[PDB]
């Protein structure tokens, strides 16, 4: 489900990075009920 | 003796071992290593809630989650969150007490051990001034600098004012100096000395007095490139000799002045500018509280002539002949030796780890190659194949990782593609095979593929010490290319966008062009390509200097027909945002002419009303958003230490229950002052 994309949506061609300066963590697969089922209902 | 003023030790003292071992021992003042030793305290005091990750723990080790970590070696794991919590308290605590000068030596080991941990957990954050932060601590571990500045002083004064060994000093100046010439000499690359690597960083409003007397790419070529250059190359030896420290010392202040404002590298460049005060005389603190007025000199601990020690051996031509160098001496001195030499080592020693080398040499983080290479990346897509009926299936790029470095490198697509072979059985998939297919640019030129999208890299061979046969070579037989490139980007309209690709010989690419995208095309600009339509199944042939118009919401293949690779460029205009703006121009003067007589509107106006409250902020004084930098670094520390508090009560009692766990969570969240 949110693990998966189209083919449609995988083949958008058309949609700069230095490694030396050093944050979306909560935006991780299935972080909510984890993080519930940890801390509570927070 | 010349060359005894020039350099401080003679010819004479480096021909035997014994002169060495007593030349590198000599006593020292130990003023310059502790102030030192106290800043650097400080510094890494305040980094670690910041820059570590301590304000992000409970985020990134949740004990839960589905993840795919990046490690040096694949049998260290991380803990559960509470020990995490507990590792990172050890860690403030030794770098407390390395700033202190409190329990010195095993405040020390208790900042380096779990420290060196977390660093080797997690390849993708691996850079240049964490390695040089652990190296730091890593050589401090050894020298005695709690003789001056400390509490070790104030509790038992037979280690207060007392001697150190040369070699301190030396291994540090040598280390500094190590940094300045092996980065001055990975900068003599082709990209930088052309200047290709910063060349929108001129158009900063702190160079402005050099484009005084110079155009926008002189002052780009010859400031940020040849300077930058020249300073790397000469910082060493202008610090160095004492006839040029002063005018040596005002540079790297500068430069280190104004990369702190240029870039966020967290705290290097206030390190850089605390060592380089290592280059002046052992005595120097003593001279500057003595040139501070008597009336503040009554105060301060008195200035009496410093204690010997036994860390140094005394040679005099009256006090004793000398002394048998002890096992202590030798020890040291083949440290200084042998840490050196594998100082120089290391950073060119990447003709033995060959399954580390992609189009860049080795892994980045200590070899001194900052800010040389920059990558863009225009499409990722991840495919797999059901390894019990067939079916082909596409992933999210980076669904279980944490981190994007896993793009440029073969070990860390190894261990993704190991990671999603043994998660993906949890959601309905049996024996998967995945491939790759990833399109990237380097320092402009040509996007072009860096992994084989042939191959299944779940099955696909690795090792440390073999050159990986799956990585594509880069192309660097079309970088005279970049100066036409940037007259066709040049040329344009301010509503078309161009997207230039060269593809191997062989090798084909499926696009799906955008319903929004009514006005796109295609120009061959070297070798010979055949374009397919999907729809129509119909294969038509481009030859050099030819375009072609494409529809949309429609998929085409392009296939490379040549012996040799072709690049060719895309040109397209997003249609639907034309027709949005030339509406909303329209009804502004509407609006404007029925005043002198929509949530589209509304959220554009509303965006552009907050935009020119960031107006009146740049009108608005600096004090306010220095007032808002700080409550952001104060809601930051309190609620690190709060987390760390609440998972320190869980291991030490236990569990409360998930109310009293959430009204805790709910205070440390409270944002003290907004
Ligand atoms: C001649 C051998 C190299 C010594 C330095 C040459 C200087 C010329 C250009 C280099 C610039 C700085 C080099 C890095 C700094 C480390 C050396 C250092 O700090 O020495 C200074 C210090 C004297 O300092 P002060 O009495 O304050 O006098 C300061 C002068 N106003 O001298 C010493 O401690 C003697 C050091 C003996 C050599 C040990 C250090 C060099 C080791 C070489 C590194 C490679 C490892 C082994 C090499 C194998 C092959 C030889
Ligand atoms: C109520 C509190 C209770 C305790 C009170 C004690 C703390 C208060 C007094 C100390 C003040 C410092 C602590 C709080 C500072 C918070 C600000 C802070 O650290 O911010 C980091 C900030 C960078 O900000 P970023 O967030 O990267 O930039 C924005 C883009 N992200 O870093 C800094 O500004 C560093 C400031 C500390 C500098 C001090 C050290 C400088 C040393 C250089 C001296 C040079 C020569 C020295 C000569 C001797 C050498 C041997
Ligand atoms: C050991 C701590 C050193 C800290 C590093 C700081 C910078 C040092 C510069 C070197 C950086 C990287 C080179 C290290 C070479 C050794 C790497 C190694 O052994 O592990 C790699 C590899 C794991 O591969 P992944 O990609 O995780 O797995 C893919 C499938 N999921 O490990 C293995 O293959 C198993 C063990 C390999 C052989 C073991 C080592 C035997 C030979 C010893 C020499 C190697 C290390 C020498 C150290 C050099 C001194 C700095
Ligand atoms: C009456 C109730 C609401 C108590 C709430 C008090 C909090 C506002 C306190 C409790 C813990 C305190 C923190 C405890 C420890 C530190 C470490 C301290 O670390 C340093 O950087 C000082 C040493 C240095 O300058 O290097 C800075 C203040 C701070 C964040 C304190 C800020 C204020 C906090 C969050
Ligand atoms: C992009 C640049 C450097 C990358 C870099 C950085 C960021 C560091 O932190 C380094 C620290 C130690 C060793 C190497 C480092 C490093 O490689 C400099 C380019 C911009 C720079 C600000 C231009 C400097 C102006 C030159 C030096 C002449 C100006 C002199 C006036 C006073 C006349
Ligand atoms: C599709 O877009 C291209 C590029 O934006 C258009 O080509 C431009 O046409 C105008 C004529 O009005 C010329 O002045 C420009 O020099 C052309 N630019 C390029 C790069 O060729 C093209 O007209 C558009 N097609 C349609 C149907 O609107
Ligand atoms: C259009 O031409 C391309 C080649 O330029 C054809 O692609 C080949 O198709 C065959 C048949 O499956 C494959 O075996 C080849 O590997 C493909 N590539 C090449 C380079 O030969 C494509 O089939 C043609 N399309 C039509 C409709 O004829
Ligand atoms: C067991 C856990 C908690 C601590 C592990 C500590 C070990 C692995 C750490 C402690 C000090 C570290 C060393 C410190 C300095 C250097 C020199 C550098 O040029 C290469 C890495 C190297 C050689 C480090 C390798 C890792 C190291 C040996
Ligand atoms: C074109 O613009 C619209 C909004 O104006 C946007 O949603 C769409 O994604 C754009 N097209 C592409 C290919 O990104």
């Amino acid at each position: 489900g949110a693990a998966f994309v189209s083919k449609q949506e995988g083949s958008e061609v058309v949609k700069p990075d230095p490694l030396e300066p050093r944050d979306e963590l909560a935006d991780h697969i299935g972080f909510q009920e984890a993080y519930r089922r940890f801390y509570g209902p927070v | 003796s010349r060359i005894g003023k020039l350099l401080g030790f003679e010819w004479t003292d480096l021909s035997s071992w014994r002169r060495l071992v007593t030349l590198l021992n000599r006593p020292t003042d130990p003023a310059s290593l502790a102030v030192f030793r106290f800043l650097f305290g400080f510094l890494m005091v305040l980094d670690i809630p910041q820059e570590r990750g301590l304000s992000s723990l409970d985020r990134k080790y949740l004990d839960g989650l589905d993840v795919c970590r990046f490690p040096l070696l694949d049998a260290l794991r991380p803990l559960p969150l509470d020990w995490m919590y507990l590792v990172y308290t050890i860690m403030f605590l030794g770098a407390l007490g390395m700033m202190l000068g409190l329990c010195y030596r095993i405040s020390c080991v208790l900042f380096l051990l779990p420290y060196w941990y977390v660093f080797l957990l997690d390849k993708t954050s691996w850079n240049n001034h964490s390695y040089l932060y652990g190296l730091l601590a890593f050589q401090l571990t050894f020298m005695d600098a709690n003789h001056y500045w400390s509490v070790d002083g104030l509790l038992n004064a037979h280690r207060r004012n007392a001697h150190v060994p040369l070699w301190n000093y030396a291994v540090l100046r040598g280390q500094i100096f190590i940094v300045y010439f092996i980065a001055g000499v990975k900068k003599l690359d082709a990209d930088w000395v052309e200047g290709y690597s910063m060349e929108y960083l001129s158009r900063h409003w702190l160079f402005s007095p050099f484009k005084l007397l110079l155009s926008e790419e002189l002052t780009s070529l010859l400031v940020v490139h040849w300077g930058g250059l020249l300073l790397d190359l000469s910082a060493g030896f202008l610090l160095f000799f004492d006839v040029s420290r002063s005018i040596g010392l005002f540079f790297v202040s500068y430069f280190h002045c104004m990369n702190s404002q240029l870039f966020s590298i967290g705290m290097f460049s206030y390190v850089m500018l605390a060592s380089s005060p290592l280059f002046c005389s052992p005595e120097w603190p003593r001279k500057l509280v003595s040139y501070c007025p008597r009336r503040l000199q009554q105060l301060l601990p008195l200035k009496a002539a410093p204690q010997p020690s036994v860390s140094c051996v005394y040679k005099r031509s009256r006090g004793k002949s000398g002394q048998k160098p002890g096992l202590r001496h030798q020890l040291g001195a083949a440290f200084t030796l042998l840490y050196l030499l594998e100082q120089l080592f290391l950073p060119y020693s990447h003709f033995l780890t060959q399954g580390y080398n992609n189009w860049t040499n080795g892994l980045y983080g200590y070899s001194w190659d900052m800010m040389v290479h920059s990558r863009s990346h225009q499409h990722v897509k991840i495919t797999y194949r059901d390894g019990r009926t067939g079916e082909l299936g596409y992933l999210n790029p980076g669904v279980f990782t944490q981190s994007r470095r896993w793009k440029d490198h073969a070990d860390m697509l190894k261990q993704y593609a190991t990671c999603l072979s043994r998660l993906l059985p949890k959601y309905n998939v049996t024996e998967p095979q995945i491939y790759f297919d990833i399109w990237v640019s380097i320092n402009d030129r040509f996007q072009q593929r860096i992994f084989d999208p042939r191959v299944d890299i779940v099955q696909a061979a690795w090792s440390p010490f073999q050159r990986t046969s799956w990585v594509q070579p880069l192309l660097m037989d079309l970088s005279p290319w970049r100066a036409k490139l940037q007259e066709i980007k040049s040329s344009l309209d301010n509503h078309t966008e161009v997207v230039f690709i060269a593809d191997f010989p062989g090798l084909h690419l499926e696009n799906f062009v955008s319903e929004d995208l009514g006005n796109t095309s295609i120009q061959l600009l070297q070798g010979e390509v055949t374009v397919e339509l999907v729809a129509e199944q119909k294969n038509q042939t481009l030859r050099e200097g030819e375009k072609m118009q494409l529809p949309a919401g429609e998929y085409h293949k392009v296939y490379t027909t040549s012996p040799s690779p072709s690049c060719y460029m895309y040109v397209y205009v997003n249609t639907t945002e034309l027709a949005l703006e030339q509406d909303l121009a329209y009804l502004q003067e509407l609006k404007e002419k029925v005043e002198n007589g929509t949530p589209l509107v509304q959220t554009f106006l509303r965006r552009q009303q907050r935009l020119q409250e960031i107006e009146r902020r740049r009108n608005t004084p600096f004090h306010e958003r220095f007032f808002r930098f700080l409550l952001r670094k104060l809601y930051v520390f309190r609620r690190s230490f709060l987390m760390t508090c609440i998972s320190l009560r869980n291991l030490i009692l236990g569990r409360p229950s998930l109310e009293q766990l959430a009204q805790e969570v709910t205070y440390a969240n409270l944002r003290p002052f907004e």
